[PDB]
């Protein structure tokens, strides 16, 4: 059996407080011999290394960054929340002299209030039909957390056939944008005539429904 | 000088074929560090390859990878290697390479860009765009428009969207682009653009082009744009000639319902044909443009049905139904196809009878127009020389047989003016008629009067011995006017003008300017065989007191005497006389023998 | 309030034993007397009698008729009325002056004139002659 | 509120010879109106005449004719009182114009049975003078 | 196959470097024979470079080629090459290789299949296709069209031409590859196919694809059909309907001038108004595709015009000049130009009289026909139900003042079948009348045909009381025939018109369909006196003795009545009586009186 | 001076007779020495080797085919003129120690008899006028004698301002194919409305004339 790091989910934050990330082992206890090392994943693609050695700096790192073991696990002490933190760390250490990584946690970082989201179904137009093909996308807009994924429900009765969702993207005026498709047959969409979004925002519940004569 | 580092971008590398990728490093010493490989998949966590010190060396790789590891690393290149060989369908991931100071603190510096690598054993194919509008009309100044170009397969995940007007002008503000999507085969993903009505309409961008740089062949996409409505169609039905039938014997069949004010493209025209939709039969001309640099986005359409001419002249009423946004617009024509080219010049002023003159009191004045082509502009008004306003009924007779028509004005007025010979205008302007025609209408001047001399014939002794029926008849002698109403009485109840006739007044001979007329009163035997009275009234101007009477029976003998003869007196001196003659018989008698003896 | 009869043709001129309607039109419903005036004599009371005097009641009209009429029959016909309102106010109908015709052709007559004209002269001449016979006869008779 | 004498129900005249009306009434000095008419019910409306002279409103015909037969009543308003006569009847009949014969048929038929009477017996009693006569005659010869 | 030369295709060397070619060779032992070169220009001989021997040495040139090496094949695979140094303007020619056998009978064996190899000092272009379709109209099956594709401007690389359709099938056979053909540093080629038009009109197949193998890539070119030469144009122009003057209609109506079925694309729409052309105030649309389908077809082109309302009462006939080539169509519109009937021919059928039937003792059947134009190819005969043929006599009157002619047509039969109500028919024909006027006749519906009842009525008594004049009358009642003909006779001799009058026959009520008349004879007071005979004769067609007369004549016809006389001939016995009593009384006078005296 | 090998210019035979193709030097006179050589051009380039080396023969070439030396000059006797004898010879030497050639002569080989030759002129259309070029092709098909000239005459006046005639190939059927091109601009064919293309078969003159107003 080789290392098996497991870290956190998801964790929440405000500008004011102390937020702390651990990293607990599998196979033994985290010493001075474990090089702990923590890389943020910026959602532009660009990786930037913190806190690298446990006690050992690095040029560039700000000194709100500190990394600590207490007990045995590796902590990072962040004495803030600013708006360029929230990003994906990760818990680099030694095992079976080569690097040991793992799933990274999404560090959320709540600072500005939240909005009303955007809903707007797209139906597919008439030179997609002619290809036996229909596709429907529901752009989903303005919002800081990242809702879950709701059921295409067509005529009341949720489907699971063609059924997924994007992640989440980081895009400008500090908000995140996502979208969700539904392929389905051209056969069925001359049938059907109820296509919905159903969109629950923290229990909001916005629903953008339409019909086939609305169209032509 | 700031250190950067060069990666490849999208690479499509079969998986029968290894790839080979580099990690080109400058900016410092590059014989005093080491190289890692970062593996990072779409959905899972780091990995970790393998090391290789350039400088000296002795590293080992990962206990997964132990083999297909490659790591050629040139000292003066600067730029360390990677070949993969072997590639399965687990090997589509990024790969990224650091910086390792193993002499200074141990940790990372600056990473790379991104490398796109996906393993597929599918081949390139071109990306196919899709538009996807929105249904949602604008209502308001709040609701924008919401589209965009959906890309449905791309092998390269790097894919921009570049939105030109109908000029070559990108769009600032609209900087939007989603990631895409491993939907098992390719990659699927859109890019939507959120504008505004009031930076449409104000310009003359129709519709945008949404172009994909896919190894440098842009492909260009309409995308129309939608428009509201709020316009009323002109729905405009032509009628044939009655010279256009094709064909020595009447035959056409071609009409045009034009209908251009329609923004919506997609119009339902069909025809009804007395209340039946016609199936087929009909050709519809394709959308085309009416007018052009305009402000608003006008269309024509023009729609044929073939008909014939059996089918026309059956006073068939076609109907053009227009369908606009749900509004049903119907247009009514008159399939009629007789010409009228019969229009005379030739209108009379009829004054009123006598009988309803003496009914009403109040005569009603006539202008009579005739041989009238058309209708539609008749106007008949009536008034006095002085000018004075009167009330016109219109009434509309029976088309003649050769098609002509005709027209009369009544007007109410007192009988006192006719007496008074006063004069009344009748104006009629018809458009067949050059000039408007002024007429006059009077009592004629003075001429003779002669109340009538009425006279009741009885039935003649032949005619009552065929005991079939009786006609009693009144002679009516002797009047200068003409209009006199001649009528008869049963018990003193009125008599139905279908049981008798009255012959028109004819002049009386032997004495110009007289008139006399005959009225027989055709009665059954039954009815005259019990002893009825039959009475004739004769109402005429020229009476003294305007109407009379004369009365006949079965008397015969109805002479007017009272009471002189025929008393019980006498027979009393027949009887008395009688007796008379045989006294006086008796004594002459004696006188003789008493002269004897 | 109790005036309200109406008539008929009121002359008739008609020839005897002829056939004409009567009737008492009224806007009352009450005891009615038929009555008859010859000349200047006092109204009198008329008697029914089948087939010379029809007496039909419809309603409020009292419809009659006089067959065999004679020249006893001239006169002056109208219905009578009763209302009993309290004052006696009664009243009558306005008449119907009924004649009867002579038939001498209104021809006939002339020459019957002419006649006994001719027979009075007869009388004035035959009487002279029978008044001077009886003296200048017993004037040659006593001689 | 008011009454009227009905006058006449009938009424004749010699033709060509002047024919008066009557209306007697119990008013002061009432509006008077002559509405001719015929015998039965006829469609025409009646035909109103002049309006009379004199206080009683009597009509006058200087030459009336044979087609002034008919009805002639008089209408008579008081103070917004309507009442309406009888009628009157006009007609001519032309008369026998020969008086000399001792008008009146019984008195000519009368006069006849009177002529018989008297001439049967003043030609009888001549017979007895003549037989009175002859015998005197014959005695006279003896 | 068998081992074969192999050389390389075509190369692209820059004037500045040398080009490299190979002379592969294999199937036998290539240490053992020599390598020569043969240098062939395009429109030269041959040349000669060099030798080499790969045995011994030596090797020599020539004398024009001395410092050129080219040669140096020393490489794997006894791989023979060449390297040219120096290339100039004339180095542009193809190059071969072969086997030379130096210890057998130094003859030539096998060669080699081409090396294209042109010196140019130009970049790398693309070639433009340009089709090629000539201008021959298929009149029949025996004119084959011909059409190709050209290229210009295209590097030597050796290309081909493809004919590819709608499906995707290479044409087997028929594709002609012409030599390229150089001019100026340039080169040009075609390539045309030879097909036929009964499997081009019979296949959906509408273009041809002409692609090409440059590096590669391909390249897609359409080719279009000419249609027919010309055929003949219809001029098509309707009339805006009564209610097409209405108000919200924008410009009121319009004209439209429908002229399709126009191959020839110029064409000239006018309008003339009253004969004066109208300068501007019409919309000329352009002109679209009628149907589809394939390409010899026509177009449609629709016109219009803005009218108004005062200028379409003024009675205006618009014209819609179409100038096909030269051509002009001159179109009278809202005008009874064609398709309205007028006077005509007007064939009228004569029932015999019954006058000549009574004296000739037969019957004649006029057949007239007026309104003739020409007679000289009238053809005007009797016939019958049956089909029956009739002897029918032709007599033609003098010309009318309208100037139209007339004829008649005269038979003669009995009158017994013409009392049996049998159908005859006159046929009458002529060159100005599309279709013969057969009218249909036979008897006119019979009717009760009852004979006059005349009844003589006196004069009233009334009437003569005026000693003025008395009028008789004798009604004449109960006849079906319209004609009668009421004659009074004075002592024997037919009394004139100008003293009495009679009325017109008029239908009698109770019984439809049966006719009476009447009658009047005025007499002076005196003539009534004098006991003159009037009586009337009435003659008609019923009558057993065609005459009837009545007698009511001298001054009284008597009259019977009731007991009214009764009491007169009481009188009369009276007077009588009276008499005879005078005379007895006159007689006992005298006789007493002779006695006396 | 070099040696210059003139031979002839065109022979005509039929199938029956016997030709000869002879070979005059120019520095003296063909002995043994001269190894005379006749390489045979095919038009689909495919050389083939016939007599090399006088008396010498070679494995492939029938019998019919022999080489002699009358006097001074190769002689080629060819008993026969089958089908596939139509095509180009050479005469191939040796002098100052090198292979010395010279203009091949084309040997005609009148066998099938003649026909009529197809005439088309091809028209430049739409897409060639907007670059201010034309082009007119008159393809030339059905002939077995190659065409003899292509003589442009434009309003009864012939020009020489680029007037070019292709070489004849050999294609199927047993038959050949040619065209001709004239380059000319686009602002003459506005004015100009005559275009022939005159062809003269063995005094046979084959005219295809069209006009402008004609194609459109």
């Amino acid at each position: 059996s080789q290392a098996v790091v497991t870290q956190e989910s998801a964790l929440t934050t405000s500008p004011g407080e102390t937020v702390t990330l651990t990293c607990r082992s599998s196979t033994g206890a985290v010493t001075t011999s474990n090089y702990a090392n923590w890389v943020q994943e910026k959602p532009d693609h660009l990786f930037t290394g913190l806190i690298g050695g446990t006690n050992n700096r690095a040029p560039g790192v700000p000194a709100r960054f500190s990394g600590s073991l207490i007990g045995d696990k590796a902590a990072l002490t962040i004495t803030g929340a600013q708006t360029e933190d929230e990003a994906i760390y990760f818990c680099a250490l030694w095992y079976s002299n080569h690097w040991v990584f793992g799933g990274g946690t999404k560090l959320t970082v709540l600072g500005q209030p939240k909005s009303s989201p955007s809903v707007t179904l797209f139906p597919p137009s008439s030179e997609e039909l002619e290809t036996n093909k229909a596709t429907l996308v529901c752009t989903i807009t303005d919002f800081y957390p990242g809702v879950v994924t709701v059921d295409w429900k067509v005529d009341g009765t949720p489907v699971t056939q063609g059924m997924e969702t994007t992640q989440p993207s980081k895009q400008s005026n500090n908000k995140y944008m996502a979208s969700s498709y539904l392929t389905l047959t051209a056969r069925a969409w001359e049938r059907h005539s109820s296509y919905s979004c159903q969109v629950t925002h923290e229990g909001h519940t916005v629903e953008k429904s339409l019909s086939r004569a609305d169209c032509s | 000088s700031q250190v950067q580092l060069q990666q490849p971008g999208a690479e499509l590398v079969k998986p029968g074929a290894s790839v080979k990728l580099s990690c080109k490093a400058s900016g410092y010493t590059f014989t005093s560090y080491w190289m890692h490989w970062v593996k990072q998949r779409p959905g899972r966590g780091l990995e970790w390859i393998g090391r290789i010190d350039p400088n000296s060396g002795g590293t080992k790789y990962n206990e997964k990878f132990k083999s297909k590891a490659t790591l050629t690393v040139d000292k003066p290149s600067s730029t360390a290697y990677m070949q993969l060989s072997s590639l399965t369908s687990e090997d589509s991931a990024v790969y990224y390479c650091a910086r390792y100071d193993y002499y200074g603190s141990s940790y990372f510096d600056y990473w790379g860009q991104g490398t796109t690598l996906t393993v597929s054993s599918e081949s390139q194919s071109f990306p196919n765009v899709f538009p996807l509008v929105s249904c949602e009309s604008p209502l308001s100044d709040k609701n924008l428009v919401a589209m965009g170009c959906l890309a449905r397969d791309f092998l390269p995940s790097t894919i921009s969207f570049t939105w030109n007007y109908q000029n070559n002008t990108e769009v600032i503000q609209g900087i939007r682009t989603f990631p895409t999507l491993r939907t098992g085969g390719k990659y699927l993903a859109t890019s939507q653009v959120l504008l505004s009505p009031k930076s449409i309409l104000e310009g003359s961008d129709e519709y945008l082009v949404c172009k994909i740089h896919y190894g440098g062949k842009n492909r260009d996409l309409h995308v129309p744009i939608p428009a509201v409505a709020e316009m009323n169609p002109n729905v405009n039905v032509f009628v044939p000639p009655r010279d256009g039938f094709s064909g020595p014997a009447p035959r056409k069949s071609k009409l045009i319902c034009e209908a251009t004010n329609f923004t919506p493209k997609p119009i339902t025209v069909s025809w009804l044909k007395d209340g039946k939709l016609v199936e087929s039969g009909f050709t519809t001309d394709p959308v085309t443009i009416e007018n052009k640099g305009s402000t608003p986005q006008t269309y024509k359409v023009i729609s044929t049905l073939t008909i014939s001419e059996i089918d026309w002249l059956n006073l068939n009423v076609y109907t053009c139904r227009v369908d606009h946004r749900g509004l049903t617009f119907l247009k009514n024509v008159s399939s009629t196809c007789a010409a009228s080219p019969s229009t005379d010049i030739l209108t009379f002023t009829i004054p009123p009878s006598f009988a309803d003159i003496f009914l009403s009191k109040s005569a009603n004045l006539t202008c009579l127009v005739s041989n009238l082509a058309t209708y539609e502009t008749l106007n008949i008004s009536w008034a006095s020389q002085s000018g004075e306003p009167l009330e016109t009924k219109i009434k509309i007779m029976e088309s003649h047989p050769n098609g002509t028509f005709s027209a009369k004005g009544v007007a109410s007025v007192c009988v006192e003016d006719w007496n008074n010979r006063k004069e009344f205008v009748c104006t009629v302007t018809h458009r067949d008629l050059p000039s408007p025609q002024k007429k006059f209408i009077s009592k004629p001047n003075e001429v003779h009067k002669h109340p009538p001399a009425v006279y009741l014939l009885p039935p003649a002794r032949e005619q009552l011995n065929l005991r079939e029926s009786a006609t009693v008849t009144c002679l009516v002698k002797g009047f200068s006017p003409a209009d006199i109403s001649v009528q008869w009485l049963q018990r003193g109840q009125l008599l139905p003008q279908e049981k008798y006739v009255t012959s028109a007044p004819m002049p009386e001979p032997g004495a110009p300017g007289f008139y006399f007329t005959h009225s027989i009163l055709t009665v059954t035997e039954e009815e005259w065989n019990s002893g009825e009275t039959y009475t004739c009234v004769v109402g005429h101007e020229a009476l003294p007191h305007l109407v009379t009477e004369r009365t006949v029976d079965k008397s015969t003998e109805g002479e007017v005497n009272a009471e002189e003869e025929g008393f019980e007196n006498l027979w009393t001196t027949a009887s008395t006389f009688i007796v008379l003659f045989l006294l006086s018989l008796f004594y002459s008698t004696t006188v003789t023998l008493f002269k004897v003896k | 309030p109790c005036s309200q009869i109406w008539q008929h043709p009121r002359f008739a001129a008609k020839k005897r034993s002829s056939m004409v309607k009567f009737h008492c039109y009224t806007n009352h419903s009450g005891a009615l007397t038929w009555f008859r005036k010859r000349g200047s004599q006092q109204p009198q009371e008329l008697v029914s009698e089948e087939g010379r005097i029809v007496q039909t009641q419809n309603g409020s009209v009292y419809t009659l008729t006089i067959q065999n009429i004679q020249y006893e029959d001239n006169g002056i016909y109208f219905c009578k009325q009763k209302c009993d309102s309290a004052n006696h106010n009664v009243t009558d109908s306005c008449g119907t002056e009924l004649l009867v015709l002579g038939f001498s052709t209104l021809d006939q007559l002339k020459r019957r004139n002419t006649l006994k004209d001719g027979i009075i002269l007869i009388q004035t001449l035959l009487i002279i002659l029978f008044i001077i016979v009886p003296i200048f006869l017993l004037l040659d008779k006593d001689d | 509120a008011l009454r009227v004498e009905g006058g006449p129900p009938s009424l004749t005249v010699n033709l060509g010879e002047e024919a008066r009306l009557t209306c007697e009434n119990n008013g002061r000095n009432p509006n008077i109106t002559w509405w001719f008419s015929l015998q039965s019910n006829i469609t025409w409306p009646p035909v109103p005449l002049g309006p009379g002279q004199g206080t009683t409103g009597q009509l006058f015909f200087p030459e009336v004719n044979k087609n002034h037969r008919g009805l002639y009543w008089c209408q008579v308003i008081e103070n917004n009182i309507l009442k309406r006569s009888c009628g009157t009847y006009l007609r001519v009949r032309n008369p026998v114009p020969r008086p000399f014969l001792d008008m009146g048929e019984g008195t000519k038929n009368r006069i006849i049975t009177a002529e018989g009477i008297i001439l049967l017996f003043c030609a009888v009693v001549p017979g007895t003078l003549l037989l009175f006569r002859k015998r005197w005659q014959n005695e006279k010869f003896g």
